[PDB]
């Protein structure tokens, strides 16, 4: 029952240091190489380095040597990766992964999101997406919410407190030139029951402890 | 450092058909009859999962429709009779030397029939205008394939540089995409123009579809 | 357990 | 008040002819010599010839004889200059001007631009001018738009729909060997404003009904 | 025909100072006490305006700081106390015979203190590269005087015959110039080289300034 | 209403 459990998401400013944890279960932690593999959009998979926890031996990718330190605590069966002098190119999902003697990675942790940015925590503004006027020639209408200018990821959006899931599209966030994120969430609804049924987006941005419910309707 | 280059970057294949994905190494990774190349499968929100070891040896539980081949610098992953659970991103990895390196990944998507987008436009809310910005949103709902062109026009002037697109993953039920295009203007720029329009070109449309509104009527 | 890591280049010659 | 009003700009192909008109008001058109003058870059001012509309008498500069005809219509107080078999070097501004007994040119028309070219009407392609990266060190940054491959002149460029004028430089068009024009428009702005303020060039080429707005920023 | 040669071709005078423009005729244009020479002023976008008739007679409405003198082959236009509205090109014209001829013009501009250019380089856009051409632009902003040398280097090779320059007229507020130099390459040529640089020489710079970028790093 | 154009060459002596 090999299980690798990583520490939680982290947000860092440029120049700082991040330290990700990986708790192992179900094998002799001291006897298997532990690797660090990071994944960012467009950058494939990057093998950071490895440590053999038994004797602390390490091998690093020369691309990172002198900037990453990989360590291991045998008493707590935990491996660590410190990426010092962090920069906006080190934003990625960081995985730990057990490997075997044939040098394949056969068990993986769930990943740790690491965001590095000079932005500060900020809860979203939530604006309605509704048609200019209510159409009475179309049998469906689209409604939505724009969740704008928040940091960091993530935000969650539901509709009607979870009672409306069919036809919901919540788009991936985009990073704006301001350093803040934005996304929209949309849903298609029957025109024939508009103005008697309500449609409310429920937005939760836990990093800022911000929750908003926005009832959406054409004015 | 060994560079692994996969081809193609993405591929759409119909259910029940055969997919072929390639990995080319910058140097040979074969010796003594063994190829030190391996394949992983990764789905969104999950870590990669080891599928094939030493170019052709299926891991336990991998179905027989999967196979791998090649030697030296060139390797191939083949999946016949594609099943829904097979659509994923696939990565090659060598174990020739340190450092370990991976391919850039090949995303295998479901090819389905053409579906035209349903297009909607949304004006900026009065609430957002209070804060000094105007976001205008164009929605393309439930279309296939992914290729679509969204052109913003403001009083007939073609816009560029001031919009961003976001796209969903393939829908689990109908395998379509949906897309948002968001035009962002200062309130000052927004109030200087009247007609806001998004024009959508897609294979499923016989001619482009335009949705528009006039500022100050919403 | 086991510390061995089989790397293909180790199976060449000369060592 | 004496006024000379000339006909509008002309774009002609080589081999064609053009007839420019000059409408006189505010005086007795038949009682004064009416002259035509050419102004091209690099050739200063050149006197073409003159007509006395009272009796149709003419005097021509020998440099232009055989290719220009000056005429007058007393009934509408209009003078005319017809250039035959146009060549690219006839591209110039042409003026009509009244002269007096002392042989000075005391009142002038506003000028008629004549462009002679084998090129055909074409709207521009517009491209961003943005720094490779957003520099830190400098407190001033430049952005711009390259307005390339159009015919004929002119294009207009504004910034932020006319709200940004300080620090804007829109360069004179240059004629490329293709026969199409190109120009750039640039603006300098505070580096601190990048990312917090938007800069958009607005390009209009009326001869082709081409209108574009382009927001400019680096990657 | 009579040839009128003005001196200098361009003249920079400080506000409030005296400007002196000369016109030499290829033959005498004076007889019986008459001098058949006249002066015009032209501003961009406007026709010439008669200022002085018969060498020394101011037209009605012309300010008294203008005066003309001379006889025979040599004539002088003097402005005793330059005002901003005097920035213009000045032309002499004879009335000795047909054909009337004009001097080549003297462009009178405002002298100010030396100002070094701020230099900026812009790479070609990815959008333009799609079309098979690469334009690289070098901007020299707000400098004085007008003379400036701009040289393009591509992988340290001096470029010749593939660039064009354009310059603004003197700015009405700060009396400076700005200049653009555009280097045009085929996409094929552009992709075969790495370092793109423009080198600017100007009297306000202690030594030449180079701005550059490496292809594929923007 | 005057066609006259006074040109300097016409004032020369001898005529």
């Amino acid at each position: 029952q090999v299980q690798l459990v990583q520490s939680g998401a982290e947000v860092k400013k440029p120049g700082s240091s991040v330290k990700v944890s990986c708790k192992a279960s179900g094998y002799t932690f001291s006897g298997y190489w532990m690797n660090w593999v990071r994944q960012a959009p467009g950058q494939g998979l990057e093998w950071i380095g490895q440590i053999y926890p038994g004797d602390g031996d390490t091998n690093y990718n020369g691309k990172f040597k002198g900037r990453v330190t990989i360590t291991a605590d045998k008493s707590t069966s935990t491996a660590y990766m410190e990426l010092s002098s962090l920069r906006s190119e080190d934003t990625a999902v960081y995985y730990c992964a057990r490997s075997i003697t044939t040098v394949v990675l056969d068990y993986w942790g769930q990943g740790t999101t690491v965001t590095v940015s000079s932005a500060s925590t900020k809860g979203p503004s939530v604006f309605p997406l509704a048609p200019c006027s209510r159409s009475t020639s179309e049998s469906t209408a689209a409604l939505g919410c724009l969740v704008k200018d928040y940091f960091p990821e993530p935000v969650t959006v539901s509709w009607n407190s979870g009672a409306l899931t069919s036809g919901v599209h919540t788009f991936p966030a985009v990073l704006q030139s301001s350093g803040l994120y934005s996304l929209s969430s949309v849903v298609t609804v029957p025109s024939s029951s508009l103005g008697t049924k309500t449609y409310t987006c429920n937005v939760d941005h836990k990093p800022s402890n911000t929750k908003v419910d926005k009832r959406v309707e054409s004015k | 450092d060994i560079v692994l280059t996969q081809s193609p970057d993405s591929l759409a294949v119909s259910l029940g058909e055969r997919a072929t994905i390639s990995c080319r190494a910058s140097q040979s990774v074969s010796t003594s009859g063994y190829s030190f190349m391996h394949w992983y499968q990764q789905k969104p929100g999950q870590p990669p999962k080891l599928l094939i070891k030493y170019a052709s040896n299926l891991e336990s539980g991998v179905p027989a429709r999967f196979s791998g081949s090649g030697s030296g610098t060139d390797f191939t992953l083949t999946i016949s009779s594609l099943q829904p659970e097979d659509f994923a991103t696939y990565y090659c990895q060598h174990s020739w030397e340190m450092p370990l390196t991976f391919g850039q990944g090949t995303k295998l998507e479901i090819k389905r029939t053409v579906a035209a987008p349903s297009v909607f436009i949304f004006p900026p809310s009065d609430e957002q205008l209070k804060s000094g910005t105007a976001s205008v949103v164009c929605l393309l709902n439930n279309f296939y394939p992914r290729e679509a062109k969204v052109q913003w026009k403001v009083d007939n002037a073609l816009q560029s540089g001031n919009s961003q697109e976001s796209v969903t993953e393939q829908d689990s039920k109908d395998s379509t995409y949906s897309l948002s295009s968001t035009l962002t203007l200062s309130k000052a720029d927004y109030e200087k123009h009247k007609v806001y329009a998004c024009e959508v070109t897609h294979q499923g449309l016989s001619s482009p579809v335009t949705k528009s509104f006039n500022r100050g009527e919403c | 357990g086991n510390k061995l890591q089989v790397l293909g280049k180790d199976l060449l010659l000369p060592q």
